[PDB]
């Protein structure tokens, strides 16, 4: 269970696991699941808080 | 460089545990470390190699984890496990090429790899695990500043010099007294010869001294200690000081009376053996003294009393050697012996990928222009160089 | 093969691990895999033994399985454990004593005895358990076909050949001019000598060369290479070519001038080293071409000037010495040297049963023989037969 | 004893396994260990020191468990974790030097120092763990009654002893004959000597013949056996039996004739090698009789027949040498080697607090004088404080 | 040592902080860390002395807490203070004067009296406070490997050496040539004579060189370089090398041409200086080369004439001077200076109570033996006295 | 060039204070200055070296405040402690170096590197501490 809390948590679309705020116009993101999106790959580059 | 061990320590497990058929619970513990790896290593990109002809490779880690389900392992398990070992075993190897071949005469003990640099961040420290070799514990116990020894079997702690000493001499070479030596490896000969047989030295002694200083200290050395130097007992011919003229030197072998071998710790007198051949021991020292003395036998059998004359012409050189061995020693400095293959693997690399001379190392990888100069900068290099190839010495063969 | 160093890891483990009064949870996951190895040798019947004076023994296993309801071990499981211990040391040694005396021309790395063909199933694939011995481990690799290396200190690479040649030569044998050498073990000692000290050689140089080609490619060698060979400095007779008559050498020793050692493979110069002595380093090669020539000397004192004359009768007879011994290598294939006792074993096992001589291994086990004509299928055999060894060696002190 | 191991394995294994980072499940079983010694501990008090200036030290242990929660190991656990082990590091320490510093002559196998004597109960059992290291198992198996093996890389047998016998001598000392040798360490030197080289003997063949008892049995000894010993083969000056006089030697070097070496266990021999060099093999020993010969050369050219006259004034005497060198072998009792450095520990503890003289040991541990007198209750002691040598050589570098 | 110096630091601050009539805000936060001390410090038995003549004294800790409700601190809560000060001031004088006297050749930073051993757990880690001072703040560093620098006012880097160096000398000593030096604290004064004032040198110019290695690398120091050697510019009379005869030097005093003085780091020049004066700085070094040089000037008046004649009676001698005195310069070891008094106050603890010569410091704490071979265990156990000597120095004035 | 010392002040004693065991009540004044430091300096970049062989090295400062919760600080907030530390060290290292190396016939009394001329704000005025060397 510990090493797919993973898994199950990130495929739940109750929750959504964090949001980067970037202050400038980062382009919206085409994905064949929701079309345009702005969804997120990876929290680098950024503060996690 | 904790962190690199790990990684090492956890592919040579993980070649040798995980294998066909065995028990789960013979790996149930190594299986969370492999996937803690796994799980810390994902989404970090490295970047090796870029000094010499050693090539650019870039490395991206994106793999799944293992299972956690089987009894036994089957060979589905063992040929997944295999795919990702062989991917981090490429990437190690590389790491560590990288990382043996890179110095600074700055901070030698800190890396100097972008890749290992990459990984001494906290990010990377839950991949660690049990730091057992010799070489990552005094790492480790020299990184808390605590005492360390690493024990060598026949230690190169002497620089090659063979060279000799006239005490008296002329430009004719008829009448020579002094000493020669060779300090090569672990072993000290020393032949000290006098042409009159101390004919006209007071009480028919001559008194030799050979005084050789080390670099680093050397703890608990077992040191054979024989008479009669077999490399200085034959006849041959020798260049001057000047590199001038040559002269002959014909010897005979008398043994050495008065033996005295003492082991100096900043001039102080640590252990002390007087006519004691065999096997010695020395706890602490960092110079070795032999003080051993030719005296001339004052009866004599016809057959010997025709080699000395009291007059000029001697075809018959007295010469009394004696010879010391370190089998083997506890030194807190790392060095190279007979033993470990690591300064091996360290000049392979230096050589195989066409490297140029940076700023400590001496050209070549010359031991003995690097122990002759044995500075705590290239000690530094040298610890942190040799740990790595212990390191990829455990993975690659 | 694997599931005999599984058996003998586990009774090592199991030796050292079920002791009086230690916690379970330290054997926790050892008396699982002990418990495994009994389920899976219960029922089965073998028989060792059977050539030479090797006796036969038939083997039955029939035992209970272990309890796994201590918290701290008793005497009482200390002394069943002790029990089923020595009955399967008892079988493993004679299963390892069975393979290690019987040889194959045709497929020498498969088992050759009936108990480690018996071995060899599925059935018994579940006694496997970690491979962490090296020599367990160059098996696997090299079960797979990649990339192995065992390594030697002071490995006997060099088959004892002491002979000589004589490059200039007449039936008075008093004008010679030639090499001689020692190959043993892993020292070679060579000697060029010329009577006439190069008086009427081009430029007064005489040059010398020797070299010496290896049966295995040996890999990141620190090699010790030392001038004025100590074995060929003092006068001798010495055997014809033909062994008709004798002949008398009267050496004094000049320096090696020029010498050039270059590590060859496969005709390509890898390494080379101009007159440089010490510990050298030589990272791949299976050819040691040692040059070295005689040079004399410009400038003599009145000493040395009697010795060589112009004309005919030379009295001392000008000699030149190399000396180069292998610390350490690593070798791809098996061979014996100064650390192992495996060729012990494997000769003590052979010689204490009476064995006769086989197809492969030469009568006696005679080690210049078996490293003379290396031949690959001798390799294979004395690859599977050292492992065996070093798992015996495992259980048995 | 057992449990003196048991703290300091766990004591490494704690140094190694807990450190900053790893996951628990890789320590979930030495936390247990290391919770079950500190539970045994408290409340016990010792005392170590007290012989020579070794300083009295006491100690007390009153220490909290380490936690059992943690998923990966942080920082605010490793710090308290070295304290507990520098502690306990340090306790194991002067309790190892109490014990390697005590002997008795009545039976040394028992424990003599206080800490250890109070150690030696059944509550302090359940502080045992696996006993692994080579010193341990033959510990443990000697306490038992069963068969053990050392495994020594060129071990301490021979006493020093370097002479001389002449079978055939004069006051004139211009015509002697007889043997010469060095024992040292697991060289023997032996050259036997003919002034007339068999001038008069029987069919001109002198039999030589040097037999050399061993103290304890040595088993799977590979042994390089050269001819040609080298250092009787120089011309040296040689003080006589009563040490009144002195002769010289001036020998000119024939080879061996008729080597013929055995290898006797109670008189029976066990091997044989006739006319072999190189590697050989003695499976099982404790007399090695080396039988070569001189044999005069029947053909001689003019440069060697002016050698060896008929008449008396022999200027170039006739010797012939072997060399035999232990490489590796496996001893049922304890000894002293080139690879090891218990015995340098041991006479390194020793010989800094000033120790006195007991009533077992030589003078200063001269391993010599405890060779040439290898009693079994000085093999007892020997083998008691080279365990607790190897018991400290784990813990402290 | 770090909870050593957090009780030293607490009881300066509460001398300093409370007194009589202060406000308590001004208290508030170190009365909570007294109070802490005092909590921690209860049921803790310690034991100071019991080396030399340094009393065996017994401390007992139970006292009761500070009290936290005044607004002014009036005079009862000063003299409760002022007992419990005394009394823990005492105690860590005599923890002090008990750690300075001890020392160990096996590992010098660790604590070596009992009381520093029991201070050195996590029980006593909640007594911690700042390490504000230079030698806390180094220690802490080291502690964790990194860089620290010590800044000295007058580092005595320098062994006294008064010796001097003839390089053309006869025993009439009428016509002589070399150097004459005094290294002595931080202090290089040197001189080089000619007799001849170079009248028979290649360009009327001698030569002169004086190499002053160093036993650790200062960094950034000024260094006030002045020509014309003060002590070596009046005439006087030395006795000869061997000590036999006594020879004059009358030295009339010329300027130094061409000085040179290079700062060499593993002999690379990182500072040079081509005459020039006055305050110089050297950034990192440990080898001082001063190169200067005699010309003999080409226009003399009658005056200077008559001084220097072309025949052998030399009245007058050429002398050459240089003066090198490093005025601060920053270490990474720990030295002595004219600004501390901490090497006076180690001394004068181990002189007041008559303590016997140990295995590391020199006897009588010789400063010059020290720091001629100041080995790195030496090193050690001096900063371990020298920062328990600035924590007594803190405390005790 | 006071908010230069402000910050040497501040590590130097978060060097000293801030130590393993100690009680929260030594460094309580501490931590709020040293929280009142990273508030004042995320978000900014400065740019360090660029004459000679001073190598340009660029500097990004997001950092987590310190926490103000333990009554003795244990090893966790020592070990968090001492990588803010660190790198604020480094930079301040630069810094100085920068400083140190460049001058101007000018003004000579005025910031000449481009770290310090941005550290002489008002926004980097609340770094501003004692002033007692
Ligand atoms: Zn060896």
């Amino acid at each position: 269970i510990a090493m797919n809390m993973e898994q199950i948590e990130r495929a739940s679309d109750k929750i959504a696991q964090g949001v980067i705020i970037a202050y400038r116009d980062m382009q919206l993101e085409r994905d064949e699941m929701y079309g345009y999106v702005n969804i997120a790959r990876n929290l680098d580059g950024f503060q996690q808080i | 460089m904790d962190v690199l061990y790990s990684l090492s320590k956890t592919l040579k497990d993980a070649r040798d545990k995980i294998v066909e058929g065995t028990l789960y619970s013979n790996v149930s513990d190594l299986i969370q470390q492999f996937n803690q790896m796994i799980i810390t290593m994902n989404g970090n990109e490295f970047q090796t190699g870029g000094i010499g002809n050693l090539p650019i490779r870039n490395w991206n880690f994106n793999f799944g984890l293992l299972g956690t389900t089987l009894l036994n392992l089957d060979a589905n398990y063992v040929e997944t496990a295999r795919n990702t070992i062989d991917y981090f075993v490429d990437f190690v190897d590389n790491v560590c090429m990288d990382e043996m071949v890179r110095e600074s005469q700055r901070n030698g003990i800190a890396p100097q790899s972008d890749s290992l640099r990459k990984l001494s961040a906290i990010k990377f420290k839950r991949i660690n695990f049990d730091n057992s070799s010799e070489y990552i514990e005094n790492w480790n116990l020299q990184n808390r500043r605590q005492r360390t020894g690493f024990t060598f079997h026949k230690p190169n702690i002497f620089p090659y010099s063979a060279s000799f000493t006239l005490n008296r001499s002329q430009p004719a070479h008829d009448n020579l007294m002094g000493t020669m030596w060779l300090n090569a490896g672990s072993e000290i000969q020393v032949a000290g010869f006098d042409y009159s047989c101390a004919i006209n030295a007071p009480a028919n002694i001559q008194q030799f001294e050979h005084i050789v200083p080390l670099r680093r200290v050397l703890t608990t050395a077992t040191i054979t200690l024989l008479p009669d130097a077999e490399r200085f007992s034959f006849p041959r011919v020798i260049n001057s000081a000047d590199g001038a003229t040559t002269w002959f030197f014909n010897p005979v072998i008398l043994r050495p009376n008065n033996v005295e071998v003492e082991f100096l710790l900043n001039g102080q007198i640590i252990n002390t053996y007087q006519a004691r051949f065999g096997t010695i021991v020395a706890r602490n020292f960092d110079t070795i003294r032999l003080s051993f003395q030719l005296m001339r036998p004052p009866n004599m059998t016809p057959a010997v009393a025709v080699l000395f004359p009291n007059a000029q012409p001697f075809e018959h050189h007295a010469t009394v050697g004696l010879t010391l061995r370190i089998e083997s020693a506890v030194c807190e400095s790392v060095l190279a012996d007979a033993s470990e293959t690591l300064l091996a693997n360290v000049t392979s690399v230096r050589q195989e990928y066409a490297i140029p001379v940076g700023p400590v190392f001496p050209p070549g990888m010359n031991w003995t222009d690097l122990i002759t100069n044995y500075s705590p900068s290239r000690e530094d290099n040298l610890q942190r160089v040799f740990t790595v190839a212990s390191i990829r010495s455990m993975l690659i063969k």
